[PDB]
RNA sequence: CCCCCGGGCUACACGCGCGCUACAAUGGGCGGGACAAUGGGAUCCGACCCCGAAAGGGGAAGGGAAUCCCCUAAACCCGCCCUCAGUUCGGAUCGCGGGCUGCAACUCGCCCGCGUGAAGCUGGAAUCCCUAGUACCCGCGUGUCAUCAUCGCGCGGCGAAUACGU
């Protein structure tokens, strides 16, 4: 009845653990957002994963797909007010990295201070670099 | 009759009242038997155990404490209670027993803080910054 | 009717003077008084640095100004008010009076 | 027999178990998606924390009434792990406390004095003393020195 | 096809300011709400006079805190860096940024060797 | 010509206050209404009525 | 979870912590007899008194002494067990609540295992960890010797208790084992003469060096 | 000389001083129980009520200081989860978003919410501070202040070890 490795979208997790910590292994999903997902799904976050039916897996992934439609609040989401769509939306794993890269690249394209700092490999948020930031 | 009494400890004052009764002892509206923690409960109960049974079974005591931490409050309360018990019973036997056990029961402590000095004012008067050479 | 007098000063002697004066003027006449009542003392402290430059260890200078306060109620009888307002108060004391 | 004669944590558990049979006390929409304070990081690990919150608020109103929504905000605060910066005490938020007090009023357990905190009604004062008498009748079997009170 | 939160340049160009300010982040929203200052209004007047005819000369200003609006697209503005007037040719992707993020002040540091 | 010689008014910052006695800018005591720098207070304090007492 | 009958304890007589007797105890070491306080009490807490008086270390209860030696933060500027044990925020410094609880659980385990009185066990441990000899450097004609010198009954106790608490602090550093359990193990070993005791080890080491330098 | 308008003192291959935060169980998290003192307050402190998930916003009693406010402090106790692991330790660094103070926040400001998750597993030679309500540990006003405290001067809470010498 019990499994040792469950496979949520793309990523695999540890069934010996609780679900809120096992889902923490998908980049883009923390403990808080995992708790929210499980609550909107109807699952105790204290049960050892592995006792996770394909029923529940499918429900979780459909949730993750469109969270603001299932009632996940718009403020508790990764990417609100996307540049070209509005449409407060959420991104995990393979989509996420590309968004980071595209943001930094559009900062680089208009020749901005932040993009130049990203290029050179230096700080961006106003820190002082004389005594620290040693490689 | 009624006997009122007081007790002190660092930034803490306790006022106690004693009379005839059943054996109840309240410290600031809650009974002593359920004071927390135990290290502060034994401190207050010590004199009531020393005095005995036929003495406390026939007195009702009350205490109101204000200021300075749970340990300060408990000690001030023990002091007040002991003074009131002695004033109410008039037993030099009890007096000598209490003073053998611990004399601060009736002769309270007389220690406050010491002001601070200007090298590390937050830490204290005698802690100082670290030198380099 | 009652009247309440508040006194403040950096000197205790002026305060004692005024207190004795009004106490005696109220006693020689028939008027029930109140006080004198001491309120807590107000201390203005200022800790500064001695050196006008940076060099040297830090030695600090703590100045203090203590201010003593008193309160009285006098019952504001017929002539008491007019005979009390006729007082010779030094100019290092702040006296105010309020009718309740 | 009275609230001042029993321990608070036990009393709050025994009161929150009963607060549920009362229907005017229900969690709102945003309860699962919310953190109980700026001074916190992770969400409550229980599904029935709202009722413990409202029981505690009931009893604090009882004790320290009239009390409004700043003293309870302070009593429901704590020190925040700020990272490399050192720790400081911070206050909680003012929607949970307010909705709790409103629901208690809807159930008729508290009333607001016009300009002075908020207080308990007689039935609100009956509830707790009843539960405390029960819990004391229970504890007197283990703490045989609790009878005289 | 460039899109700013779902709308195109032709639509942003007809949207008013209280409309176009709910599309910006909080800081630019606050700036526009509080109001433009004399020098900013002056620069805007110059930009409008220029994009239709009259002003044939180039735009220059010390105003490094002006926000790039849509009507400011297609024009080159010379902004101060402290020493000279750097020309920024504003592109559709600059909307919503300050005018000093593109005119830098310090020069990149290429180190040497330390002494004692 | 008379305009380009004298200051813009300052309601806050550091150039808003100035010592009554000498005219300094940075270090100024503001405690209880005083407006002296840390230097002039140490000289005029025993006149104002302060004591050591420590 | 502790039961209520233990969370709310009320003593009925004058016994150490209200639980354990102190009159059935005994001592056969006359050098230490008069420095081990075995007065019938309940709460062993002296709020700093008996400290500025030179010989005030003789009117304090061994249990309170052990408690104040348990209020530790590892070892700083020297090394024990082969490591610096620096904690700096996670240490029970000025927490007699926690120290009291530790010693309580320790004596509990001792009574549970040995079937004897934990205070008598502790007395035998202190005996068998009391060093009778040490070294020093004396000078004549301007050179430094190394002599063996007798130790006094007031310093023997200090070293014994310190070493017991150090062994406890050591057996618990970054291991699944707890402070109370390690303290209980240390005391049992010191009493039963098992080399697993840091304390017995140190005693024999000291006496060995001293007999050598004799 | 005296004013304004923009930049810089915040630039960074590195060497040092003083400190903060940690490298776990003498603990991390969630929920509930407690207990202070010093000081300060006019376009200033703002209780009480109402909006907002939070940061924060709109009304507004009282107060010119034993009258009202800032103020139910933290470490501590109880119950559940984690059980010696680069982890439920650690919390830097980056992205999207929301707001305050201000004539003006890119250069170069503080605060919030969701994500990302870097070195660090107790430290060589050497070296510093401390004798009683003292040191260690815990948090709090105030000074600067239109906003901004890992600092200075003070306040209390818990509370030892060793020597009475050379
Ligand atoms: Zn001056």
């Amino acid at each position: 009845n019990f499994r040792h490795i469950v496979r949520v979208a793309g990523v695999d997790i540890d069934g010996h653990k609780q679900v809120r910590w096992a889902l923490t292994g998908i980049k883009g999903i923390g403990i808080n957002f995992a708790t929210m997902v499980l609550r909107v799904a109807g699952i105790d976050p204290f049960m050892k994963a592995g006792y996770l039916t394909d029923e529940q897996v499918k429900k979780i992934e459909e949730i993750l797909a469109d969270p603001v439609a299932h009632g996940i609040p718009a403020w508790a989401v990764n990417r609100p007010k996307d540049y070209e769509t509005g449409k407060d939306m959420h991104l995990i794993t393979a989509k996420l990295v590309m968004a980071w890269r595209e943001d930094v690249n559009r900062l680089r394209r208009i020749r901005a201070y932040r993009g130049i700092r990203h290029e050179l490999g230096l700080p961006v948020r106003g820190q002082r670099t004389r005594s620290n930031f040693r490689h | 009759r009624v006997i009122q009494t007081a007790g002190k400890r660092k930034t803490a004052v306790a006022r106690a009242t004693i009379r005839e009764g059943k054996g109840r002892v309240r410290i600031n509206h809650k009974p002593v038997e359920i004071i927390e923690p135990e290290i502060a409960r034994f401190t207050i109960m010590e004199p009531l155990i020393l005095a005995g049974e036929e003495i406390v079974s026939r007195v009702d005591i009350d205490v109101k404490v204000e200021g300075g931490g749970f340990m300060g409050q408990a000690e001030a309360a023990r002091v007040a209670i002991a003074r009131a018990l002695v004033e109410w019973t008039n037993d030099m036997n009890l007096k000598e027993k209490f003073m053998k056990y611990d004399r601060t029961m009736l002769v309270g402590d007389s220690r406050r803080t010491e002001p601070h000095k200007p090298n590390r004012s937050t830490k204290g008067p005698r802690a100082k910054r670290q030198k380099s050479y | 009717q009652k009247a309440r007098i508040k006194l403040a000063s950096t000197n205790i002697k002026a305060l004692n003077e005024v207190t004795d004066q009004i106490k005696q003027i109220a006693e020689r006449t028939g008027v029930r008084m109140s006080g004198p009542i001491p309120l807590p003392t107000k201390r203005i402290r200022i800790t500064t640095r001695k050196s006008p430059d940076g060099e040297g260890s830090a030695t600090f200078d703590r100045f203090e100004l203590r201010v003593h306060k008193r309160l009285v109620d006098i019952e504001a009888d017929e002539r008491a008010m007019r005979q009390i307002m006729r007082i010779r108060v030094p100019e290092d004391v702040t006296i105010e009076i309020e009718l309740i | 027999a009275t609230v001042y004669d029993v321990p608070g944590d036990l009393l709050v558990e025994r009161v929150a178990k009963a607060l549920k049979e009362v229907p005017e006390i229900k969690p709102p929409e945003w309860a699962p998606f919310v953190k109980t304070g700026r001074h916190k990081e992770r969400l409550p690990e229980q599904e029935d924390w709202w009722y413990y919150r409202v029981a505690s608020v009931f009893r604090k109103v009882y004790i320290d009434g009239p009390v409004g929504i700043e003293r309870l905000r302070t009593w429901y605060g704590g020190r925040k792990n700020r990272g490399h910066a050192p720790e400081h005490f911070y206050k909680a938020g003012g929607s949970i406390i307010r909705k709790a007090l409103q629901q208690l009023e809807a159930a008729g357990f508290v009333q607001k004095v016009p300009g002075e905190g908020r207080i308990v009604t007689p039935k609100g004062q009956s509830f707790l003393d009843k539960i405390a008498t029960e819990l004391k009748k229970e504890l007197e079997e283990q703490i045989p020195e609790l009878k005289k009170y | 096809e460039f899109r700013y939160r779902g709308y195109t340049l032709d639509e942003l160009l007809n949207m008013s300011l209280e409309e176009f300010a709910k599309l910006l982040p909080s800081r630019q929203r606050r700036s526009l709400k509080r109001g433009l200052s004399p020098e900013q209004k002056k620069l805007l007047r110059k930009i409008r006079l220029a994009k239709k005819g009259k002003y044939n000369k180039p735009i220059r200003t010390h105003s490094r805190d002006m926000i790039v609006l849509p009507e400011m697209v297609g024009m080159t503005i010379h902004v101060y860096n402290g020493k000279e007037f750097v020309p920024v040719e504003i592109k559709e992707e600059m909307i919503g940024h300050y005018l000093g993020e593109f005119a830098m002040t310090r020069k990149v540091v290429q180190h040497g060797s330390p002494g004692v | 010509k008379a305009d380009y010689n004298k200051r813009k008014p300052r309601k806050f910052g550091k150039g808003a206050r100035r010592c009554m006695r000498c005219g300094q800018y940075g270090p100024i005591i503001r405690i209880h209404g005083l407006m002296l720098c840390r230097h002039c207070f140490r000289e005029v304090a025993p006149k104002l009525g302060f004591k050591k007492y420590e | 979870a502790k039961p209520l009958t233990e969370r709310f304890f009320i003593p009925k007589e004058v016994k150490v912590m209200g639980r354990w007797s102190v009159e059935d105890v005994t001592v056969e070491d006359p050098s230490l007899k008069p420095y081990i306080n075995l007065d019938a009490r309940i709460l062993p807490h002296s709020h700093g008194r008996y400290a500025k008086k030179p010989f005030g270390k003789a009117n304090v209860h061994i249990v309170e002494r052990l408690i104040n030696k348990v209020m530790r933060s590892g070892a700083s500027h020297y090394k024990a067990g082969g490591h610096f044990m620096r904690r700096e925020h996670r240490s029970i410094m000025s927490k007699k609540m926690k120290a009291y609880e530790v010693v309580k659980e320790a004596f509990m385990i001792i009574e549970r295992r040995t079937k004897q009185n934990p205070i008598q066990v502790l007395v035998k441990a202190i005996e068998n960890s009391a060093p009778r000899e040490d070294t020093t450097t004396i000078a004549f004609g301007g050179i430094r010797y190394h002599m063996s010198v007798d130790v006094s009954p007031l310093r023997r106790l200090d070293i014994a208790l310190k070493n017991i608490a150090l062994g406890a602090s050591i057996k618990c550093y970054r291991n699944k084992t707890t402070y109370a359990q390690a303290l209980a193990e240390e005391i049992i070993a010191a009493a039963n003469k098992d080399p697993k005791s840091f304390a017995y080890s140190k005693k024999e080491e000291i006496e060995r060096i001293a007999q050598s330098s004799r």
